[PDB]
């Protein structure tokens, strides 16, 4: 607007020669230089008049703007393996998962979120089953081979195979193997649309397909499914196993079912691999800054991606005369003793702040927060990188696990990445100022009442509000008129129960307006 | 005043020896001399240097914590104790983005004393889907705060009588009640 | 005269077969591009930055024994298999220098000690002084400080040879394809330098005060007056002088001999004598006589001044600038076999 | 020290997360260079004097007479249309046999000075 100006060009600084003091008489060469190397002062006068990037920064939260953090990506990492042979903690938490690696950079690297066990996984009880007829206390239905019907060759709705499952376990994926004796004509394997099942301690679960050989058994197939939670099958008989549930759904026009299924021979349970989400994240050690300057106010910046947020994941070593002195970060300054040792870091970029001093009145220069000595090296010994936009990684990218730390290989996601957000940058909230710091949140005016509304509730058609007029109780209180959306039918005519709105959008706009509401007013809601 | 002078035993992140030429280095007198210009530069650089400071209202000095108080509705008067004023400053932006409402007076009174209020008024939010359904709420406008101070010394009773003149919005009475 | 030799690991490629690389893009074509944080990668490319068609790789490693004495950071001769080791640049007679990125690799690694690696440089000295020809670049430990390298090149190597550079600061160099500065070794950027010499200004000068271009930041910035204290006794430095860039400053070779103490006179004369070798190849004909004897001193001094030409010799006219002597004198009639001796003379050094 | 810009590739792909590749720095002025000596000084009629005009240096006497002729036709073409770019020699030779013409072109961005050779990566 109407900016005051703060330069004055170097060459205006040497200008005072003087040689009026006695008898200076002299020229370039002299070692009257310090008249010169003092130009400093340029170099001072060019930072007075710009005004830094971080100021911006302080006084959003002068004005109480908060600044937009960055978020992360969650992914479905599913692991392969061929030796299933026991159980164990395969998978210490953590354990890193990457993508390939090529002239793009470096590679987006995950880590997983828990702990992964693997179970070889054994049958329990295979029992005749259709629609209507329950289990009805049979387990030996297919104990010493003579087969087991399959539907009794009629698969309804309703109907379901029943094998146990010996673990059931939530992250893991199970092999099942169907041989079926080939009777009548052969179909497609994707033509008969059955679902599979767990049976759930909340109840009946989905799962996927992965495998050719799990309907349409033409051939002796095997099935692969990955377990969806853990889950015991209903006990009845002698087998305490998972459970799993052939079940058919209705005949579609182009997907029907057929009569005459085959007959199961023999079975068996493996399991391949486990599946379990992670969040972009890593781990680096060991990365240098350089030296301090000894002096407070000193900044530094790490050459990677936003430090993910958690426990405190930059540690800051400080060389010194007993060894390794660690710095533990802390949330902003405020009451920060010259004594402790303490820094302040950025979430959304590599910028460390350090100890700020301040020259208060008298000059006593109020130190917060202590500063290391001159020719100290500065490392840091642990950092979270991970979050940012650059985590979206497209459907089964990630091939290869870090460390190869178990017998572990071939471990591939199957679903895309849900999605982090890059954190905004101070440009980005430079023009967030102007608009969200003046979005009214008082509700004065009859303007602002009908507003309101219609910010929590998008969806309605008609809103207006009218005060209460006088010999009205409720302390001049006003009253909210709401049109719930209708199409009014072909035929012309509107019901009048489509008039009425729903009782969780009337509870939304009176929640959302309780708060907003100035001091001393009631608002009711309603259709005239 | 201030006596914002110059400060013994503090370094400069330019120093005026580190800008000299080659050769001119070796010197010693020179090399003393010239660095101890660096006694008048010092808390210039330092000023400079670490600016962002020198506007966070939690870490400011006392004078600007004042000073940056106009930039705001801070209304400063009558505090002499500088501990009350740094919350004062910092948390008066969020203040006037619900001032008027419920939160705000009672917030703002929880800032003035460090203590929660009690506070009752004729008001309320209600819903039902009734066809010109009658709606609740106090006939006749009140505003009462009730303070749990646990040293009642007999003054707060004004201070609270003072603070929540401006937080009432011009149009309720008000009574002030103090432990 | 100016190709060079690598010796690390690399991802891919032929197994210690010593290949010919002529562009940086057919180094990528065989042996990636750094892949795994290995410093042969990153040396190489320093070199074809700075200058210089040609370069011998031979990769021994793999991406991942990683590091062992023959693999990894090589140190066996081979047994002379022409296949493994140093052997492999036995059957050259081409290359001119050559240089260990990945030596020292394994020492940051902790793969191999430091008693572990002073063998095999000395090895790879062992290799220069019997080839004669070829000079080989050392380069110190990492982080070592400048008042503890010294102490370093005194007391735990002393390599002590007439075919060996030593260039004390590593380099921060910049990696095109992310942007990042990372520290390698000089072995190869130097390696660069001696390319461009021959190639602009000849043999006769030395390479140094050339531009080390390829690099950002120098660890352990080294000041004149400590310098010193270490370019006397056989130790190069690079350093940053203002606005000038980088720069390699010191041209002295890692010998105690102070008649071979410069780097260009080694540099010559491995230049002049391979030259002459090649030219005057009377071996295994030519009848031994007093005719022959006289045949060669002629063909010697039809070269020596015609060097005198381009300048690199001093004496303001040939007669001044060598001395050659194939007489009777020096072949005895008792020499009937192990004769054909002659002598030879050629100096111009540097400041 | 020039700038060198960004653009998409020749071989145009999804990338780590999808959508389109994007390359810059000295890999781009090699995906300029495969664009504009690949195709003929046609195909493209709103622009007809770009791409460079090799094919009327088919079917010639194996001479340096032709061999001059394409050393020359290479210069105005990779100047006129990639600026960005300074050109060092172009050597013809018949590598394989003596029935083919191979050009090996050596170019170095302004200021960065780094000779490199154009390779046609298939």
């Amino acid at each position: 607007r109407r900016f005051q100006q703060f330069v004055d060009d170097a060459k205006r600084y040497i200008q005072q020669r003087a040689p009026e003091w006695t008898d200076h008489n002299v020229s370039d060469p002299g070692v009257t230089l310090v008249e010169t190397v003092a130009h400093m002062a340029d170099q001072i006068v060019y930072r007075l008049n710009r005004v830094p990037d971080k100021n911006h920064l302080a006084f959003l939260d002068l004005v109480g703007i908060t600044l937009f953090p960055p978020s992360a990506a969650r992914t479905d990492v599913t692991f392969w393996l061929s030796a299933p042979q026991e159980d164990a903690i395969l998978v210490p938490v953590g354990t890193e998962v990457a993508t390939l690696r090529t002239e793009r950079d470096e590679a987006v690297v995950f880590a997983t979120e828990q702990d992964l066990r693997i179970v070889p996984c054994t049958m329990g009880r295979l029992v005749t089953q259709v629609s209507g007829e329950a289990v009805s206390d049979r387990t030996t239905d297919l104990a010493e081979s003579k087969d087991v019907l399959c539907f009794a060759e009629a698969p309804n709705p309703g109907d379901c195979m029943l094998i146990g499952l010996s673990a059931a376990v939530p992250d893991c994926a199970l092999a099942l193997e169907l041989d079926s004796r080939v009777d009548g004509v052969g179909v497609d394997p994707r033509q008969p649309p059955l679902v599979w099942e767990a049976w759930t301690e909340d109840g009946w679960q989905s799962c996927e397909v992965d495998r050719d050989g799990t309907g349409g058994l033409n051939r002796p197939g095997d099935v692969v499914l990955h377990i969806p939670g853990g889950h015991v099958l209903s006990r009845n008989g002698g087998h305490e196993a998972g459970w799993i549930r052939c079940r058919v759904t209705e005949p579609l026009s182009g997907q029907p079912f057929y009569t005459t299924s085959p007959t199961i021979r023999s079975a068996e349970a493996y399991t391949i691999g486990g599946t379990t989400g992670s969040i972009h994240a890593e781990t680096v050690l060991d990365e240098p800054l350089g030296e301090s300057t000894g002096l407070p106010g000193q900044r530094l910046r790490l050459e990677h991606a936003p430090v993910v947020a958690g426990e405190p994941s930059v540690l800051l070593q400080t060389a010194a005369d007993d060894g390794w002195q660690d710095w533990q970060v802390v949330p902003h300054f405020s009451g920060s003793h010259p004594d402790d040792h303490h820094i302040t870091v950025d979430a959304t970029t590599g910028e460390i702040a350090f100890g700020p001093a301040v020259r208060e009145a008298d000059g006593t220069l109020r130190q917060y927060g202590a500063v290391p000595p001159k020719g100290a090296v500065i490392r840091a010994r642990r950092y979270r990188t991970g979050g940012g936009r650059a985590g979206n990684v497209a459907r089964g990218a990630v091939q290869v696990l870090r460390t190869s730390i178990p017998y572990v290989s071939e471990v591939v996601n199957r679903e895309a990445a849900l999605g982090g957000v890059d954190g905004e940058t101070i440009e980005e909230a430079k023009l967030r100022a102007p608009i969200t710091l003046r979005a009214q949140e008082r509700a004065v005016t009859l303007r602002d009442y009908e507003e309101l509304a219609r910010r929590a509730a998008p969806e309605t058609a008609r809103i207006t509000c009218l005060e209460g007029a006088e010999n009205e109780y409720g302390a001049h209180a006003v009253r909210v008129l709401v049109v719930p959306q209708a199409v009014p039918d072909p035929g012309g005519r509107l019901r009048f129960e489509q008039l009425v709105p729903g009782d969780a959008l009337l509870n939304r706009i009176t929640r959302h307006l309780d708060e907003r509401r100035l001091i001393g007013t009631r608002l009711a809601v309603g259709p005239p | 005043a201030s006596q914002r002078g110059s400060v013994d035993g503090l370094g400069s992140s330019l120093p005026i020896a580190s800008m000299l030429p080659a050769v001119f280095a070796d010197d010693d007198l020179a090399l003393r001399f010239v660095a101890g210009l660096d006694d008048v530069l010092a808390p210039i650089l330092n000023v400079l240097d670490c600016l962002d400071t020198y506007f966070d209202p939690a870490l400011t000095p006392a004078d600007f914590a004042q000073w940056l108080g106009t930039w705001v509705g801070a209304e400063t008067d009558g505090t002499e104790a500088e501990p009350m004023l740094r919350a004062a400053v910092a948390a008066a932006a969020r203040l006037h983005r619900v001032r008027g409402t419920l939160q705000g007076l009672s917030e703002t009174v929880r800032l003035a004393f460090g203590v929660a209020p009690e506070i009752t008024e004729s008001g309320g939010a209600t819903w039902n889907a009734r066809p010109l359904g009658p709606f609740p709420g106090r006939p006749r406008p009140q505003l009462h705060v009730a303070l749990r101070l646990p040293e009642p010394r007999p003054v707060d009773v004004h201070r609270l009588d003072a603070l929540v003149a401006a937080a009432r919005p011009a149009h309720m009475p008000y009574t002030v009640e103090v432990t | 005269t100016s190709v060079a030799a690598f010796v690390g690991l690399a991802p891919t490629g032929p197994l210690n077969e010593p290949t010919l690389v002529t562009n940086w893009t057919q180094y990528v074509a065989a042996f990636g591009d750094f892949t795994g944080g290995y410093y042969l990668a990153h040396s190489v490319y320093g070199f074809f930055n700075n200058g210089g068609s040609a370069a011998y790789v031979v990769r021994v490693g793999g991406s991942a024994q990683a590091e062992s004495a023959h693999p990894g950071p090589a140190q066996y001769l081979g047994d002379s298999s022409d296949r493994t080791g140093f052997g492999g640049l036995e059957a050259i007679d081409e290359i001119s220098m050559v240089a260990v990125p990945d030596l020292m690799a394994a020492y940051q690694r902790g793969a191999i000690d430091l008693e572990a690696v002073k063998a095999v440089q000395l090895g790879l000295i062992a290799h220069c002084e019997l080839m004669g020809d070829r000079v080989a670049i050392i380069d110190p430990p990492p982080n070592q400080n400048a008042r503890q390298i010294r102490v370093w090149r005194q007391e735990t190597a002393g390599y002590d040879s007439k075919y060996a550079a030593l260039y004390y600061p590593w380099i921060k160099s910049f990696d095109p394809a992310t942007g990042q500065s990372r520290l390698v070794p000089p072995s190869g950027h130097v390696a660069g330098i001696w390319a461009r010499n021959d190639s602009e200004r000849g043999v006769h000068k030395a390479p140094a005060n050339e531009v080390v271009r390829g690099a950002v930041d120098l660890e352990l910035q080294i000041t004149r007056g400590e310098q010193d204290l270490l370019n006397p006794i056989g130790v190069n430095c690079i350093r940053s002088f203002p606005g000038r860039g980088i720069r390699v400053w010191g041209a002295r070779t890692l010998s105690s001999d102070p008649a071979w103490r410069y780097l260009n006179i080694r540099r010559y004369f491995n230049y002049l004598e391979e030259s002459i070798l090649i030219g005057t190849q009377w071996v295994v004909f030519e009848p031994n006589d007093h005719n022959l004897w006289a045949r060669i001193r002629r063909n010697v001094s039809a070269f020596l001044v015609n060097e005198w030409r381009n300048g690199a010799l001093f004496g303001q006219s040939p007669d001044q600038a060598y001395y050659v002597k194939c007489d009777e004198e020096t072949n005895p009639p008792e020499s009937v076999d192990l004769g054909r001796v002659v002598c030879e003379i050629g100096i111009a050094p540097v400041k | 020290e020039q700038f060198v810009g960004s653009g998409w590739s020749f071989p145009l792909r999804i990338g780590p997360t999808g959508g389109i590749a994007l390359v810059s720095g000295e890999q781009e002025v090699e995906e300029a260079m495969r664009l504009i000596l690949a195709t003929a000084p046609g195909e493209r009629p709103m622009r007809p004097e770009f791409g460079c005009a090799i094919h009327d240096l088919v079917f010639a006497p194996v001479n340096e007479q032709t061999a001059g002729r394409i050393q020359h036709e290479v210069y105005v073409t990779l100047d006129r249309w990639e600026p960005r770019i300074e050109v060092h020699d172009v050597d013809v030779t018949t590598g394989e046999e003596q029935n083919v013409l191979f050009i090996d072109v050596r170019y170095s961005i302004r200021g960065t000075n780094n000779p490199r050779s154009l390779v046609f990566p298939f």
